[PDB]
């Protein structure tokens, strides 16, 4: 395909000249090799799965950790290249067929990272020496306060959950409610607070959470948004 | 004895084969389940369908249609038992894996598996036709895979 | 779309999440969502550390008493085996079974001990999340 | 915006009384967009004739048909066309009295009553999409379906057979309501249609908006009658630029613009509700008529006949009788195609038309058409006057007037067609 | 095999393409006149499938004639006599089984089978049917 | 790997990997050695149009 | 990056994945027969087929994205 | 049986209560005699278990729900079924008298926390809350500064001065602490040395 | 062992391909009564309708989704009849309905899918992975029980013990309160009427034939 | 799970499980209407 590329650019007049330039390994050869590799898939074989190669520095083949002496193969015909790209990609095969079990699930460091990411607050006796938190109006204010070292990853905070649908719960009745004489009341729960009134309506939920939990939710929401950006 | 020669063989095969299927699906999947290595039954059931696929014609089944000891599919045996009066008789057989292969009509799938010389000798004496279908017998011929 | 968790990601919980994502969005979204959660996991693992030290491992504190118990019984039985009160098969079966019993207890009290008394212990998080080291392997280090 | 109640279609457009296509309320699209509806290159517009879909951009031609809309199955309503009643959004709880009522319908005569029961139940089922969508359905005073008419309108319909069929439909509906909304029904039924007007409205909507298709729900290939909350806003045409199509993997109804057709900004996106039904059938079910209806018929009994093939060629009509179409090669339209399907006609292998006897036949059939027009008390343009100015926009009455007018206008086009055919036969 | 491929296309297709009696006749004819191999088990399978289709397929003259052809070209006379005893009820059944005297002659083969197998009380019935 | 590729149904890659990347000449060897054992491994294909029994080049 | 969502869209469009991929291979080989421009550099016939088909779906993707 | 045209349909989780109402522009007034309970849509009625003295006169009340949330989190089928569902489960309702039956817009509008009626979905029952008042002044105190705390699954009611109100943070912290203290004792008790150890 | 098993299974089922939409089978495998009752149904197709009274709840050749199985187990509809591969009319190929939901999609399995070899692999490769309770004193204190209620025995270890075939209540007089423990029938109580017991000490316990040489 | 050892109870299970029932017990003499064959076979 490098020879065919050198013919396509007319930089070699015959296949022997193309082979001679390939032997000379001049930068032109690597530019045409980058042109050839662009959009051409290859099979990797341990266990046999196909990927888009990208020309990389060094000499040892580089593989993605979740897809991880691998052998390498080029599909030669156009029908084979089509079948490879449309059937044989990891995108097409995220499920193990034996029951339909997701293969690529976060594992090793990432999972324990996510575990710590989602460990969040120290609870109760582990958090206060004796028996007896900021509010953030949106999650980017909380992340900003974390970056500015006003709060730590483990530390409890309140986020205004103005998307006041989709509140998570444990089927637990309110741990406490406060009613003001003027008919506002606050419901306090082990995980969140709701301010609502007999006149007017619910003002806001405030969820008691951590920078870690916020980041876990936000980076998935922003991954969905980043993918669906192309839907525009 | 209870159902006589027109039906007793057919329903005896049916009851044997369904009991066997239930027993094999249980005894096999019970291992995986007790080991916690879960699997869907639809993968086991194709193998058990092959193990219980055949019946054999017994001596009292000697006929010009089927000879004794011949192995025929359960569908073939049921349908010919409905259709013909020609002394049809058969009994279910639990064809083990290594005997479901070497009794798979595409002779290349037999020969390239095991007993290659014996398979080829019989099939050449039988003049057998492998009407090429299925995958193992197609990759040898370098085909497009009938799948 | 997805519910806010406010709860720790167990390996079973993330298996549920990823399966539900594949079933809801198909491959199209989930192959990006999971590939970004990779980077999130790497980031938070790098900001943390899961380093293991000689006193990050954490022998269950009553092990000494339990071993002394199993030791004293064995000594008494060995004494009584010399006296001809106990035959060799009973002594053998004690030597097997009382130490198997102790080893099992020591395992069944390893996880509660971490979760109640050192929740953020490295090998606790390693085994309870399922990253590396089965509970048996952690116990064979610790217990 | 996954909440709220009472969004409505601004009634500034249905204010034609003093004497045109403003955008629909953005919430009308938003309630879909939040629920994975997508409109591509089209806009909902609100005329005094209600909603329509219009192209908001010029769309280039494409080799396959091009998607213009996607509606997800979760927002639809469905009844099985054949006896074993099942609901694939499965709104109705098992053992709900609605299932007993819906079973008491005739398997094939009363599909509209079944759909009306589902529609009403879907207005009662909170946080079903139609709880919000019902505000955008035409109310009982603005629906065109003649099930809401009365004798004051049907006297203006002047079509006794169609009057009789409308009367039978109304009788059937009201008898069903009286039988199944008697005082003994549970409150969770009586609250669906506490009066006859609510039920006859629901039936009129079910009739005017029922799509039907063969579909695949997973493995099950099946016949459904269904309501699709944004494909039912497509207006009828017998020359449609779009068609509905089903995707079973993600259970999407596509609205597809026809392959190889370009379309223009402001063009109405239309579909062929039922192919091959006379205007009286469109009045019976949907409650409208169109003058270019290429399947309409005329009660000719004449032995005068015209050379069919010459009638085609003088108007450059092409194709088989099931297929007749017109091309670029300009008054020729669906009414002339209807004429070719309807006039007493003769044909022979190659034999030419008698230039004299065809003019004689033209004269005879023209005087037949003239006496047919003379059977009405008024001309076409008198009804045009009675529609360019009108007392109160009484929708059923205006629909009956549109019907009569369309028929006369048609027969007029028949006269003009025979005139131009004779002249252009030279 | 090339006929049975179409039959297998039909029998496991949509209802509008399910085999009819003629489809069974043509595939039984294909098997019974095969050049090179024993087809009796296939013909018996096809017959059993036709019986399994009893709600939709009923036999005709040509079906019984082809089956008598099969069960007499191969020595299966105890079943041939039964199919001929059914063919008896159709006028011209023996004309069809004579098949104008080509593809050998199934009627002659049947009469010879009855002769050499001594089934004369069936042979006189075949002669009366002729 | 053959089992995996044919599991994906990705059989043109399987054909490439098993034939022109190195009837195929190895099937020619197979038939020739059986033909040397005095067995005629004979390959036919049947014309769908004409029923003609075309003998393959083997 | 994005092109595989188009692939998935077309996989979702066509009623058989294998028949879809067969039709893509057919379209590419007929393209490379009806046109004999070399068309083999930074853009590839498979991506061209996917692009043209998603453009038929109405989506603003350029030839080989 | 009974019609609902003049009844408040107080929908709880396990049943709907029907409470007769007089006409008022705000629909704000309750009969507290014509009490009925109905399975969620069964249109069948019986008198609920009144467990307390109830006012035999038309009076006006605010209403609020002591419901939990629950994440139904159902299994999802192929047509993009939503990977979450969450719904309010009204286990209990509070009806709070208005002081002097003042209307919501009156300048001196105050909730009369002395008179709270509690409706329980699962015992199908009505009760009058035995609230405790911590405020100095008995019946003649300024009621604008009163704040009601409800606790113990809505079984405990305490009127406290507005200033005192514990912060939500310290409430949750104190509940976590009083839980984890008992869990930690229940764990440490298995050790031999527990009998000779200090809380530390 | 795993490698041999995989080779043999694939060689047996190399020919099962989804060649047809519907073999037209008129029969099904019956299923009736729990996680196994789920897994045996999910992604099958019904061989026959199911009705709950007059309410039709599922129809022939409909897919079993989780909601339908949940309805079935809610309303007790036994005899759920499903088109398993055993129901199919061919042994040399399978039709997509008799296989049901795809191994890797939400819709039916796909015509041409090598579900045979997929099954063979999916069974062979997991082959690589295949391979009395003690009651203990929860508190320090004094054991108390009426030891006349229980039979004397010699334990497997030669220790004397009591063997009990009743619900026995054992008190532990701890330093704070009279804790208690329930001992089930058929159990070896290793302790005695007034023994001092220490926390986590075992208090009760609830072939080959081999030569031992002295 | 096992079918009964007694054949008749095994037939009752065959009915109840619908693995085999009397409606599948049919043959040509009962299918193509060869009502005469009753008079031939048993004599
Ligand atoms: C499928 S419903 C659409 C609902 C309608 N857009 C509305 O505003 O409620 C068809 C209705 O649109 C109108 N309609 C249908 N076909 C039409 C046509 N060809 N020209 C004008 N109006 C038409 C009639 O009032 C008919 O009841
Ligand atoms: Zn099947």
């Amino acid at each position: 395909f490098v020879i065919r590329g050198l013919i396509r650019q007319h930089l070699a007049s015959n296949i022997g000249v193309a082979k001679s330039q390939i032997r000379e390994k001049k930068p032109i050869v690597w530019e045409i090799l980058q042109e050839v590799m662009q959009g051409h898939p290859v099979l990797l074989n341990r266990g046999i799965q196909s990927f888009q190669p990208i020309l990389v520095e060094g000499r040892t083949i580089c593989l993605h950790p979740l897809v991880c002496q691998m052998a390498v193969h080029v599909p030669l015909s156009l029908e084979a290249q089509a079948e490879a790209r449309l059937l044989m990609f990891s995108h097409m095969n995220l499920l193990s067929p034996a029951i339909g079990d997701p293969i690529s699930v976060p594992t090793q460091d990432m999972l324990i990272g996510l575990y710590v990411l989602t460990s969040g607050t120290r609870r109760g006796i582990c958090a206060n020496r004796y028996n007896p938190e900021p509010f953030f109006c949106n999650s980017y204010d909380a992340i900003g306060a974390y970056r500015q070292k006003r709060i730590n990853l483990d530390s409890p905070l309140w986020l205004r959950w103005q998307l006041d649908q989709r509140v998570i719960a444990s089927k637990e009745v309110p741990i406490e409610v406060h009613y003001e004489s003027f008919g506002n009341y606050h419901e306090i729960y082990a995980h969140y607070l709701i301010v609502r009134s007999v006149k007017k309506e619910t003002l806001y939920i405030y969820i008691r959470t951590t920078v870690g939990h916020i980041s876990f939710y936000r980076e998935i929401e922003e991954a969905i948004q980043g993918f669906s950006q192309a839907c525009s | 004895r209870i159902l006589g020669i027109p039906w007793g063989f057919l329903i005896g095969a049916e009851l044997t084969i369904v009991q066997s299927r239930i027993s094999l699906v249980n005894k096999i999947q019970k291992v995986y389940r007790s080991q916690g290595v879960q699997i869907h039954n639809r993968h086991i059931e194709i193998i058990v369908r092959q193990i219980t696929s055949k019946v054999l014609v017994s001596e009292e089944g000697m006929s010009n249609v089927f000879l004794p000891g011949e192995l025929i599919g359960l569908l073939r045996a049921e349908r010919t038992g409905r259709a013909l009066e020609e002394a049809i008789c058969y009994r279910a057989v639990l064809l083990g894996i290594t005997r479901a292969s070497l009794n798979t009509q595409s002779f290349i799938s037999e020969a390239s598996f095991q007993e290659t010389a014996r398979v080829l000798a019989k099939a050449a004496l039988r003049g057998r036709i492998d009407w090429l279908k299925g995958l193992k017998e197609n990759v040898v011929l370098g085909g497009v895979i009938p799948a | 779309n997805l519910v806010f968790h406010n709860k720790v990601i167990d390996g079973t919980a993330i298996k549920r999440l990823i399966s539900r994502l594949i079933d809801h969005f198909g491959m199209a979204y989930t192959s990006h969502i999971l590939d970004q959660v990779k980077t999130l996991g790497f980031q938070q693992a790098t900001a943390t550390s899961i380093s293991l030290g000689i006193d990050d491992l954490l022998t269950i504190p009553s092990k000494g008493w339990l071993v002394q118990d199993a030791e004293q019984q064995s000594l008494i039985l060995e004494k009584h085996h010399h006296y001809g009160n106990v035959h060799a098969v009973e002594k053998l079966r004690q030597s097997i079974e009382i130490w198997y019993a102790t080893s099992e207890y020591l395992r069944q009290e390893m996880n509660p001990n971490f979760r109640m008394t050192d929740p953020f212990n490295p090998v606790h998080m390693m085994s309870f999340s399922g990253a590396r080291g089965n509970a048996s392997q952690v116990h064979q280090l610790v217990g | 915006a996954s909440l709220e109640t009472q969004p409505f279609p601004l009634f500034q457009s249905p204010a034609s009384e003093e004497s045109e296509l403003e955008s629909a309320d953005p919430d009308f699209y938003k309630i879909g967009y939040v629920r994975r509806v997508r409109a591509y290159g089209v806009e909902f517009k609100e005329g005094p004739d209600g909603f329509g879909i219009y192209a908001s951009k010029d769309i280039e031609p494409r080799r396959r048909a091009r998607v213009i809309m996607e509606i997800p199955h979760e927002l639809m309503i469905t009844i099985r066309q054949k006896h074993p009643w099942m609901f694939f959004p499965d709104i109705v709880p098992i053992g709900h009295p609605i299932f007993d009522i819906i079973n008491s319908t005739d398997p094939e005569r009363d599909w509209d009553l079944r759909l009306a029961c589902l529609l009403l139940f879907s207005f009662d089922r909170e946080d079903h999409f139609w709880r919000l969508y019902g505000d955008f359905l035409p109310a009982a005073d603005e629906c065109s379906s003649l099930l809401l008419a009365t004798e004051e309108d049907l006297a203006e319909l002047q079509d006794p057979q169609l009057v009789s069929t409308i009367r039978q439909q109304q009788k059937r509906v009201l008898e069903f309501w009286e039988k199944n909304w008697h005082s003994g029904v549970p409150l969770k039924i009586k609250r669906l249609a506490e009066d006859a007007e609510r039920f006859i409205w629901a039936v009129s909507i079910a009739q005017t908006r029922c799509i039907s298709m063969k579909t695949r729900i997973g493995a099950l290939v099946q016949d459904l009658n269904m309501m699709i909350p944004y494909a039912d806003m497509l207006n009828h045409s017998f020359e449609p630029n779009c068609f509905l199509h089903w995707r079973p993997k993600d259970r999407i109804l596509e609205v597809m613009s026809n392959a190889g057709q370009a379309i223009k900004k402001g063009e109405e996106m239309t579909i062929n509700y039922m192919p091959g039904q006379k205007n009286n059938m469109l009045m019976e079910r949907y409650g409208f008529s169109t003058p270019v209806n290429p399947w309409d018929a005329i009660p000719f009994s004449g032995d005068s006949r015209i050379h069919l093939n010459s009638f085609l060629s003088v108007f450059n009509i092409f194709g088989l009788p099931e297929e007749y179409y017109h091309d670029s090669e300009s008054f020729v339209d669906g009414a002339v195609i209807a004429a070719a399907r309807t006039l007493p006609t003769w044909s022979d292998i190659d034999l030419p038309p008698i230039p004299s006897a065809e003019r004689k036949a033209v004269k005879e059939l023209q005087d037949e058409c003239r006496k047919m027009l003379a059977e009405y008390p008024t001309t076409s343009e008198q009804d045009q006057k009675l529609l360019d100015s009108l007392s109160e926009a009484r929708t059923t009455f205006a629909t009956a007037v549109k019907y009569r007018m369309h028929r006369k206008m048609f027969i007029g086009k028949i006269i003009k067609a025979l005139d131009i055919y004779q002249e252009r036969l030279l | 095999e090339v006929a049975y491929a179409t039959f297998e296309n039909m029998e496991y297709g949509e209802d509008f393409m399910k085999p009819d009696t003629e489809t069974y006749n043509w595939v039984i004819q294909a098997y019974t006149r095969a050049d090179s191999y024993d087809r009796v088990q296939d013909v018996a399978e096809l017959l059993g499938m036709m019986v399994e289709d009893y709600k939709r397929v009923q036999p005709n003259v040509k079906t019984h004639a082809l089956l008598v052809e099969c069960f007499t070209k191969y020595c299966v006379v105890k079943e041939a006599i039964r199919h001929f005893r059914a063919l008896k009820n159709f006028e011209g059944g023996t004309k069809v089984l004579h098949n104008a005297g080509n593809f050998e002659d199934p009627l002659s083969l049947y009469l010879r089978a009855l002769c050499r197998e001594g089934r004369i009380v069936e042979l006189i019935d075949a002669l009366d049917a002729m | 790997e053959v089992w995996a590729l044919e599991g994906f149904g990705v059989a043109h890659i399987l054909q490439e990997m098993l034939t022109y990347k190195s009837a195929p000449e190895s099937f020619r060897l197979l038939v020739r050695e059986l033909r040397s054992l005095a067995l005629e491994l004979n390959h036919f294909l049947v014309s769908e149009k004409n029923f003609q029994i075309n003998r393959k080049e083997v | 990056k994005v092109m595989t969502m188009d692939i998935e869209r077309l996989l979702l469009s066509e009623d058989n994945r294998f028949e879809f991929v067969n039709s893509v291979a057919a379209e590419a080989t007929e393209y490379v027969e009806k046109n004999r421009d070399e068309y083999g550099g930074t853009k590839k016939a498979i991506f061209h087929v996917l692009s043209n088909r998603v453009n038929d779906l109405g989506f603003d993707r350029p030839e080989a994205y | 049986r009974i019609n609902e045209d003049e009844f408040h349909k107080i929908s709880l989780l396990d049943c709907d209560f029907f409470i007769r109402k007089p006409p008022d522009p705000d629909n704000d007034v309750y009969d507290f005699r014509e009490m009925y309970v109905t399975p969620p849509d069964t249109d069948i009625y019986s008198v609920p278990r009144v467990l307390a003295p109830m006012p035999q006169k038309y009076i006006r009340c605010a209403m609020s729900d002591y419901g939990c949330y629950d994440v139904t989190e159902p299994p999802i089928d192929a047509p993009r079924d939503p990977l979450y569902k969450s719904e309010r489960e009204i286990s209990k309702v509070f009806l709070t008298k208005h002081y002097r039956n003042r209307r919501l817009n009156d300048p001196e509008f105050v909730l009369d926390f002395e008179e709270i009626y509690v409706i329980d979905s699962k015992t199908k029952s009505i009760t009058r809350a035995r609230v405790l008042v911590t405020v100095p002044g008995g019946r003649k105190r300024d009621r604008k500064d009163d704040l009601l705390v409800i606790r113990d699954n809505g079984n405990s009611f305490k009127i406290i001065h507005v200033g005192e109100r514990d912060d939500p943070t310290t409430v949750i912290e104190r509940e976590e602490w009083t839980k984890t203290r008992e869990d930690m004792e229940k764990h440490l008790r298995k050790l031999r040395d527990f009998s000779v150890s200090n809380w530390f | 062992d795993a490698g041999y098993l995989t080779r043999r299974l694939v060689e047996v089922v190399q020919h099962i391909v989804v060649r047809r939409t519907d073999c037209g089978t008129i029969r099904g495998i019956s299923v009736s009564p729990e996680r196994i009752f789920i897994q045996t149904l999910i992604g099958r197709v019904l061989a026959d309708d199911i009705y709950i009274g007059s309410r039709c709840v599922a129809f022939r050749n409909q897919d079993l989704g989780i909601g339908l199985v949940n309805r079935f187990i809610t309303f007790g509809t036994q005899s759920i009849s499903i088109r398993t591969p055993f129901t199919c009319r061919s042994t040399s190929w399978i039709c997509r309905l008799c296989y049901g939901r795809s191994p890797t999609h939400g819709d039916l399995v796909e015509l041409g899918e090598a579900v045979g070899i997929i099954a063979g692999q999916s069974i062979g490769e997991p082959g690589t992975q295949l391979t009395a309770e003690h009651v203990r004193a929860p508190y320090n204190g004094k054991i108390k029980f009426n030891e006349d209620l229980v039979h004397p025995t010699r334990t497997r270890h030669g220790h004397p013990a009591f063997l009990c075939y009743i619900d026995l209540s054992v008190i532990i007089e701890s330093e704070d309160i009279i804790h208690s423990v329930t001992i089930p029938p058929k159990s070896f109580l290793l302790v005695q009427n007034d023994q001092y017991v220490e926390s986590e000490q075992v208090i009760a316990e609830i072939k080959e034939r081999v030569r031992k040489y002295i | 799970d096992w079918f009964p050892e007694e054949p008749f109870e095994a037939f009752k299970e065959m009915r109840e499980r619908k693995v085999f029932d009397v409606s599948d017990m049919y043959t040509i003499a009962d299918v193509w209407g060869w009502t005469w064959e009753k008079d031939f076979k048993n004599k």
